[PDB]
RNA sequence: AGCUCCAAUAGCGUAUAUUGCUCGUAGUUGAACUAUUAAUAGGGACGGUCGGGGGCAUCAGUAUUCAAUUGUCAGAGGUGAAAUUCUUGGAUUUAUUGAAGACUAACUACUGCGAAAGCAUUUGCCAAGGACGUUUUCAUUAAUCAAGAACGAAAAACUAUGCCGACUAGGGAUCGGGUGGUGUUUUUUUAAUGACCCAC
């Protein structure tokens, strides 16, 4: 229960940080 | 009504009291001793009797019962007990 | 209809004294009912009781003066143990030093108090305070 | 209670507190098993056995003038119930209604009647099985019902 | 009965009978029917959405004299009362709390100076008797006396 | 003076999140007691009753509608006023019968009876049911019910609402039965020993 909620929160953050900005190449 | 022990209660109050709220239920009807005239014969006989009870000798009626006691017929000399 | 007669007896004891009369028919008897008014006339909390006799099943009349603040049953009579006597006796008597708990032993009907005294345990009818 | 029904009045009759004879009663233990048995000879019900006794034969109750009560003396003699009185009565007064519903079909209060009344004789004949007096597997009908009081 | 006219007109149709013994609109009224119909088209307006003790503030009147007043008139209506239901008639039911509404008090205006009803004895019984303290820390109260569950033997034992 | 002040000082803020009716089956509750009782537990019988309780015919009240017979001949109806309609082959109306199809008023309510919807003339026939009363019978056979079943005319509703209870006492009223007294009212060798007063 809370070891789910403590890994949803770590894994929607670094979620959030492994998408980015688009580039062209 | 008023207030009342509940160890030994008045004599009166057990008797006008409903005879199963008493103290010690009990009944209250009894038997006659009932004379015929018809072969001068004597019959032991129920207050609350339930049939029409006949003599043995003679064949006369004696009661036909009318709801809590009976009526005996008109003719029969009758004693309590 | 019929809860259990202990239930019963002891609801209407309750019941009558909360209101404030001094005399109450109970009915009918049992001789654990007989064992519990004698712990409790014992112990003074109420005034003296009597068998009256009909041989069915007795009726029970009780003189009692003011004491019965509560008193009851109850229901599952379970198993406890003298550490469990402690702890029973405080969470669910008043206070601490208040009131009696009663028990069915090997010595049969008797309070907390005298079952500790001579080191027993059984199964538990229920209270008085 | 009143049971299957709503009302609570009382009717019972109370018991005295001797269970002995009354003093001026003169009839003894075995005389009176003689009119008893002579009685069921004639066929009636021993219920109304021993009121007629309390009428007439000053019986106050048959138990206490022999120690034996009415239904020990019947088994004593041999005049044993097959099914007991009152279970009897249930059925004669069930197939009764049945022959009303029979001769008058739309009478929905006699048919609500008849299932009360086949309710009541369900709990008795289950208790009357337990007791197993009765044959472990009685299984009522109206042909059974007709044949016992016909 | 989302209507204006027909509302207002139902409950003053004892006012306009009381002082008429028909003028019912709003010009052809006149004098005190008038008077009392103002009175109580702004004691309804006012009390949707007021504080209940300025909206009806009882005039002030000694303390014998006002008993003596609501003792007549309980009477009356308990003598009114009775001869309905000796000779049957039927009647609006009202609530437990106030007194009838008859033509003597729409006519004799009674209600200013004594009131709907005991506001002390209404208070009273809008209040909730106080029951004991629970000492019971552990089970369920029910008739057939305390229930202890095996949650809690579990707890516990 | 480098505006003023305060808090941590080897630590520190920010943000998110938190602390209908009745039967009845499982389950549940469920008399005293060391050929026992018979619980102001349950069933049963019997005696007298009770009821606009039920099914089946049966007899009847009026009213309405139609038909027919006679009466005098000029409108009848309905509405706020109107109108549709009927009314020289005699409308409506008065008298006579006749017939059909619904309802059984005044008595009618402070109620009775049914589990509920429901339930009002008469006399029969049939079959159920409550309560009373019994020194009557059995022997705990009782109870709360979820699933299943039976019963319920089926435009309907539109100001109504009083805390709740394992509930203590009560009082005047009723309805039904019994117990007793007391006199009336009754009547008496003949037919139903009923009504009223009061205490229980
Ligand atoms: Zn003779």
């Amino acid at each position: 229960p809370g070891k789910m909620a403590r890994t949803m929160q770590r894994s929607s953050d670094v979620n959030e940080r492994k998408l980015h900005v688009p580039m062209v190449d | 009504v008023l207030v009342q022990d509940l160890l030994h209660p008045t004599a009166a109050s057990e008797a006008r009291k409903h005879k199963l709220k008493t103290l010690v239920q009990g009944p209250r009807s009894y038997f006659l001793d009932v004379k015929c005239p018809g072969c001068l014969n004597i019959t032991t006989v129920f207050s609350h009797a339930q049939t029409a009870v006949t003599c043995e000798s003679c064949s006369t009626i004696l009661c036909t019962p009318t709801g809590g006691k009976a009526k005996l017929s008109e003719g029969t000399s009758f004693r309590r007990k | 209809t019929r809860s259990s007669v202990l239930a019963d007896a002891l609801n209407a004891i309750n019941n009558a004294e909360k209101t404030g009369k001094r005399q109450v028919l109970i009915r009918p008897s049992s001789k654990v009912i007989i064992k519990f008014l004698q712990v409790m006339q014992k112990h003074g909390y109420i005034g003296e009781f009597e068998y009256i006799d009909d041989h069915r099943s007795g009726k029970i009349v009780v003189q009692l003066n003011g004491r019965l603040n509560k008193c009851g049953v109850i229901s599952p009579r379970f198993n406890v143990k003298i550490g469990d006597i402690e702890k029973w006796t405080a969470n669910l008597l008043p206070a601490r030093q208040f009131g009696y708990v009663i028990l069915t032993t090997s010595a049969g009907i008797m309070d907390h108090e005298e079952a500790r005294r001579k080191h027993v345990s059984g199964k538990i009818l229920g209270f008085v305070y | 209670g009143r049971m299957h029904s709503a009302g609570k009045g009382i009717s019972s009759s109370a018991i005295p507190y001797s269970r002995n004879a009354p003093a001026w009663f003169k009839l003894s233990s075995e005389s009176v098993i003689e009119q008893i048995v002579k009685y069921a000879r004639k066929g009636l019900t021993p219920s109304q056995i021993g009121v007629l006794l309390r009428d007439a034969h000053g019986v106050t109750q048959a138990r206490v003038i022999t120690g034996n009560k009415i239904m020990r003396i019947l088994k004593s003699n041999g005049l044993a119930p097959e099914i007991p009185e009152d279970l009897y009565y249930l059925i004669k007064k069930a197939v009764s209604v049945r022959k009303h519903l029979e001769r008058n079909r739309k009478d929905k209060d006699a048919k609500f009647r008849l299932i009360l009344i086949e309710s009541r004789i369900h709990r008795l004949a289950r208790y009357y099985r337990t007791v197993a007096v009765l044959p472990p597997n009685w299984k009522y009908e109206s042909a059974t019902a007709s044949a016992l009081v016909n | 009965q989302n209507d204006l006219e027909l509302q207002q007109f139902l409950r003053e149709s004892h006012l306009l009978s009381a002082f008429n013994n028909i003028v019912y609109q709003d010009d052809q009224v006149i004098g005190k029917a008038r008077s009392r119909t103002l009175e109580m088209r702004l004691n309804r307006l006012s009390r949707v959405n007021g504080h209940q003790d300025k909206i009806n503030k009882l005039e002030k009147v000694p303390m014998h004299i006002r008993r003596g007043m609501i003792d007549k008139h309980v009477k009356r209506i308990k003598k009114y009362e009775q001869e309905a239901a000796e000779g049957g008639i039927v009647l609006s039911k009202v609530k437990k709390g106030q007194f009838r509404k008859i033509e003597s008090t729409y006519k004799k205006d009674i209600e200013r100076r004594i009131g709907g009803s005991i506001k002390a004895r209404d208070k009273e019984k809008a209040t909730k008797r106080e029951r004991g303290l629970k000492i019971s820390s552990v089970g369920r109260s029910t008739r057939n006396g305390l229930i202890v569950s095996k949650r809690d033997i579990a707890r516990i034992s």
